């Protein structure tokens, strides 16, 4: 084979579909399904797979007791079939780490796992299923990378690094991988002030990445990487939309070489579709909470300050629990552009149910359309009562 | 959160120890510190680092580790050691200093 | 021998922020030493609220994050702790805290996490109508 | 494709990362989980895989008590993909026997499997799934091999075997083999006086080993192979760092040419990297029970009768309870030189916790880096408690 | 272990037995031996390989065994054959005879 | 079939409240409407599209949903409002019109 290249354009986005979906704790209930958190959706060449954390314990296991607590020793990064259930049967070990990345580049696979201590914190770059590179920690304050799939051109393959305070600035890079080793890195530049757990895709050009600001504010960062002369810049995204969770209500003009301010130290991984006119943004319904879920068209959000949505759907109801969400595209599919797809965690049991002892996901994904297509609603569709 | 027992007691020149216990995250993986309160001021670090004490802290005060628990015993038990004891570490889950409660420590006569 | 000295109103309404400064002196605090706050109610234990640095890589409690900043005021040698929308259950006496945790002493054959040795008097502050 | 050849060196060590882990009896606990013992770590060509041998039964089933013994009919060499747990599910079955030993020579995989009564013993060799060739006893006294994977060289690979007392002396063997059939085999010799359970690896010339005394003392046997001209020789490592367990305390001065006394008829396999400066030791925190588990840098460690450690890392707290371990390595990876691995075996449940009546082990295994990493622990996570 | 009654009782003359018993590793493969202990001394070997005895043994003393149990039969017992009868067999487990602990067999009269 | 408590009440002037709950197929997804039946006739429209009234529909009745619950409130209740209430959806498992059978609100005095 060869590397995969980015050449063809985003298509045209006037409705989203169901891609997939794992109905897991439905599931669950009662069979030999595990506990996980953080998914995300990647592609093979000829393959599509749901990647996650997992707990190491099965949901109605006994050692499903306390799994609210994401950095342990006993996770790791798993992937199996798309719409399957994470079962213990059937499902592949990628690497070890409690947080991870991971992306084809047209050869084989690259996967990148953090593992440790709070401080003496490492990270494993596996490529083709043999360890290649490792990295030690900067700040020595718990490494973390992006969670989503990362984005090849050409064979490179630029990741995003964070270590440092959650609450404060933190020292980035950006490392820029081929066939797991290290080319060079970068640190971050621009004006975007925090970032964590960027969700990128790429189209003719470079790759863009949205991220998260858990210090200053509602308004995300974006990150524009070109990985041919493996340079990159930031800003924030101009729009009086807010995106994040929890967020202060939605002002009438926005800014973007500041953070929007009134909720601090807080917020949730999501991701956007930054194209001009063909321009969508996700986020939560809710506020204040993980709940629901929404896609709004906002025309050139990404510098139009006082752009609004002309269009949208609704995924998941505010009567719902959502989660962390992401995008991802297929790269090998036919056709003179690529559909843009996203997904969404749906987070189940604690912290808002305490009448179990375990936290868990389900996950859904849709993709792009052409058409205008309708709308329906996805929850998990678990009865907690069932596992009481 | 760590445990430790609400009381402790014991007679002029006695031995005694408060215990501290919980987790794999915190006092199972990282040191263990000893504070000491008295009813009308801001508490004292005594123990560190297990038992390491910082100057001007009695010997009679020697910290201890091991598995998932620790202790602090005093020596030579004073009147004047009559205080609120408490157990500290950090816990990676939270990522910052947990303490245990305190436990009242008697001097009897 | 640096000196720790907590200030400010010991009288909040409820939902109101809380803004309590601690003042350090016979220390430079651009040097690094990492400043905090600790919490005390009336007939608890000890809670530990957060700390930070003049490089603002400051660390909180999970609990009270988003709802608490720590700030640090190096021209002034002052650092200083803000609660929004407290409660009655805020009822407490605050404390300011040294911490030459994470080598910011300036040394490496410290422990990691060391702990806090130097404690201003603490100052006691009511959530009240 | 052709066969395997020994031609690149080893990779400096300074420091080691996790390259798997199962987690078999956390997630036993609620799941179809099989109860193995003496497990180890075998790579294909594009594959690595655990091997163990299994009770014929599941942890929770009422056929686990008693899982103590290790010698029945019911034993079997099972194999199954690295980081799952060994399950009823996934695992194929190599071969039947309760001792074993397996290995690619780049063509295809040998398997040695030892079955029988403790006098009328034997073993089949099997090759590319077919039994080839058959070994009987010649001291008729629990014929044993060495667990853990075999190396070859040009189609040649080298095992050693072992019959007669375990307290006491006993007939060892070389046996050589290519495609499954004997080439030819030597009596064991030079200044070794017992061995058991050799752990093995190759680099640019020979097969270095290092195996257990399990009759006079805590001083490791070393076993050097050429597998070209098929001889061998042995001594034990000169160095006052004792690694079997139990242990006496450390002396000030070692010796290799006599075992060190102290603790008779017993010990654990286990296993060291012997590269000059470039050296690594494996062994036990506790010195009186399979506890804990740490790696040393102890340069020139097989002749320097006074050298003593100069760096190390723990890798199981000796609150946790070990077990055997050993090393492998991926012959077939890129590079100018072999990244060593090594594994250690958690050992549960009886004879060290008799709430329950069943033992079984969860596996985990670390690979060297050139980079220096920080250091964590890496106990099972199995609540004894839920099982009762 | 292998498994024996306490105790065992007849008149002069008359036939009893003495049970032995349990697992697949030690006599449910291997072969079962017999010993008789008088209280002054050591043991004598009676029955070896299930049925057989040595020379000077009287054939009144018949081994048998089938399954995982065995047995030991005294015809014609006598006075004299007030003893601890012991029931042994290597087990492959332990690589090493395995006895059963005794037998009191006791002569009425 | 949606569920409706069989009664309410209330004394003339206060603002009383019916309830209607269930499913996520109807009214957890479709809008609700609610007629008022008197004895002698046919139901009356009162709410439809959770909260929007037909002309000629006095104010004091307001309509409001929730998750998979929903209510009518009257407010100013009079002798006149005394009638049996239901709560009705469209139902996408049955594809037609369910019904919650009905509530009697009785105005007291
Ligand atoms: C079959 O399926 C299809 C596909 O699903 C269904 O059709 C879909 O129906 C949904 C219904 O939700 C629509 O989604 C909403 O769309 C509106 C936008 O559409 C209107 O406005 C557009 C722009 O208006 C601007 O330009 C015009 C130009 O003349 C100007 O006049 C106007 O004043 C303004 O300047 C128009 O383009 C659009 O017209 C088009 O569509 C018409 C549809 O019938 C058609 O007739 C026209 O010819 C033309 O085609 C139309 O006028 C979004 O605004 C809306 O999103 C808001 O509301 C949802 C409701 O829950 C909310 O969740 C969103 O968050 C958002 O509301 C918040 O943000 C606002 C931002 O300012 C704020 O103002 C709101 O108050 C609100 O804010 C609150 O929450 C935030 C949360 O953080 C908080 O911060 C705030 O403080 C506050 O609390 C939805 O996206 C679909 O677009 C529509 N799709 C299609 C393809 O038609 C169809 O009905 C189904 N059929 C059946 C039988 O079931
Ligand atoms: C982030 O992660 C990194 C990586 O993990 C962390 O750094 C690691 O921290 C660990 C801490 O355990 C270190 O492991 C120990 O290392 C020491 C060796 O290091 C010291 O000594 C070396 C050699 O000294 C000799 O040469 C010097 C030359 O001048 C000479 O002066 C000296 O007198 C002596 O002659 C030095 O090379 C080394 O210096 C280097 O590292 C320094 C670190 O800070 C650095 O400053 C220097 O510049 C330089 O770089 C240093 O001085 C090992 O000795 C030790 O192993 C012993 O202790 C452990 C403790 O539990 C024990 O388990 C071991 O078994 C062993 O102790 C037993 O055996 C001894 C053998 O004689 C015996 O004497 C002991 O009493 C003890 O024996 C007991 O148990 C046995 C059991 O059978 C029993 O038989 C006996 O009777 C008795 O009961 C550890 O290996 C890592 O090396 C270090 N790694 C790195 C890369 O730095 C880092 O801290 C983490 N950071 C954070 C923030 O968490
Ligand atoms: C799950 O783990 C929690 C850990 O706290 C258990 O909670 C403890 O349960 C014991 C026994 O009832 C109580 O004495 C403790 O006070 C509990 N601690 C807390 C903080 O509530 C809990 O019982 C476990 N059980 C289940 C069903 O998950
Ligand atoms: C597991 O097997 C052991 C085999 O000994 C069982 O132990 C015996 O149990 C019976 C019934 O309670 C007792 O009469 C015997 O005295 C026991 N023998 C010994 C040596 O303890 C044990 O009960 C089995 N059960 C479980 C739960 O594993
Ligand atoms: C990707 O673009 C580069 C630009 O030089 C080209 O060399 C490379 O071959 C392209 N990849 C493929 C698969 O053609
Ligand atoms: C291994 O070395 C021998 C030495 O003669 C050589 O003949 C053989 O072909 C080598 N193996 C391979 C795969 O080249």
């Amino acid at each position: 084979r060869n590397f995969n290249n980015l050449t063809k354009g985003l298509c045209t986005i006037n409705s989203w579909h169901i891609y997939g979906k794992d109905n897991a704790v439905r599931i669950g209930e009662s069979s030999d399904v595990l506990v996980t958190r953080e998914p995300y959706v990647s592609c093979d060449p000829d393959e599509c797979r749901f990647y996650a954390l997992s707990q190491g314990t099965t949901i109605r296991g006994k050692h499903s007791n306390g799994t609210i607590h994401d950095r342990s020793q006993y996770r790791a990064l798993i992937s199996w079939p798309l719409s399957s259930p994470p079962t213990v049967y059937n499902s592949r070990v990628e690497c070890i780490g409690w947080s991870s990345t991971s992306c084809h580049d047209g050869k084989s696979r690259m996967s990148i796992c953090i593992s440790g201590p709070n401080n003496n914190a490492s990270a494993v770059v596996w490529y083709n299923r043999r360890p290649v590179a490792e990295i030690n920690t900067w700040a020595r304050n718990i490494l973390r990378t992006q969670e989503s799939e990362c984005v090849c051109h050409n064979g490179v393959c630029p990741v995003v690094f964070t270590d440092g305070s959650a609450t404060g600035p933190a020292d980035t890079r950006i490392y820029y991988f081929k066939e797991g080793k290290i080319l060079k890195w970068e640190s971050l530049t621009g004006t975007a002030k925090h970032i964590e757990e960027c969700s990128c895709y790429g189209e003719r050009t470079g790759i863009t990445c949205t991220c998260r600001d858990n210090w200053q504010g509602s308004n995300r960062p974006v990150i524009q990487i070109d990985p041919v002369a493996m340079t990159h810049t930031s800003q924030y995204i101009c729009s009086p939309v807010l995106t994040d969770n929890p967020r202060p209500n939605d002002p009438n003009i926005g800014k973007c070489n500041d953070p929007y301010p009134g909720n601090n130290n807080n917020g949730v991984k999501g991701f956007s579709y930054l194209d001009g006119a063909n321009t969508w943004l996700g986020r939560t319904i809710s506020t204040a909470s993980r709940s629901g879920y929404e896609m709004l068209k906002v025309p050139n959000a990404l510098t139009d300050d006082r752009s609004k949505p002309i269009q949208g759907q609704t995924i998941v109801l505010n009567a719902d629990w959502s989660g962390y969400s992401g995008s991802f595209m297929d790269y090998w599919a036919e056709g003179d552009c690529y559909r843009a797809c996203f997904y969404v965690e749906l987070i189940r049991g604690r912290p808002k149910e305490d009448k179990v002892w375990w936290t868990s996901n389900s996950i859904v994904s849709m993709c792009s359309s052409t058409e205008f297509l309708g709308q329906w609603n996805w929850p998990d569709g678990a009865k907690i009562e069932y596992f009481l | 959160v760590l445990t430790q027992p609400p009381s402790a007691s014991g007679t002029p020149g006695q031995r005694v120890t408060i215990s501290c216990s919980g987790s794999s995250s915190n006092i199972g993986i990282n040191t263990v510190n000893w504070y000491q309160q008295l009813p009308g001021t801001a508490p004292k670090l005594l123990i560190y680092s297990n038992n390491q004490r910082p100057s001007g802290v009695p010997d009679r005060f020697s910290g201890s580790k091991s598995g998932t628990s620790a202790s602090l015993a005093i020596s030579g038990l004073q009147s004047e050691d009559e205080a609120d004891y408490y157990c500290a570490a950090w816990d990676d889950n939270l990522n910052g200093w947990v303490f245990g409660g305190g436990t009242k420590l008697t001097v009897l006569g | 021998q640096v000196q720790l000295e907590e200030s400010g109103p010991g009288l909040v309404k409820p939902s109101e922020t809380l803004s309590l400064t601690c003042t350090v002196s016979g220390y430079t605090i651009s040097s690094g030493y990492y400043w905090g706050w600790i919490r005390q109610p009336p007939g608890k234990g000890l809670e530990w609220i957060g700390c930070n640095n003049h490089r603002g890589s400051s660390y909180y409690n999970p609990s009270l994050k988003s709802r608490v900043i720590i700030s640090v005021d190096t021209t002034k040698n002052k650092f200083s702790l803000k609660l929004s929308s407290v409660t009655a259950a805020d009822t407490a006496v605050y404390y300011c805290a040294r911490d030459p945790s994470f080598w910011s002493s300036t040394s490496r054959t410290s422990p990691y996490y060391y702990g806090m040795d130097v404690w201003g008097q603490g100052t006691l502050v009511t959530v009240s109508s």
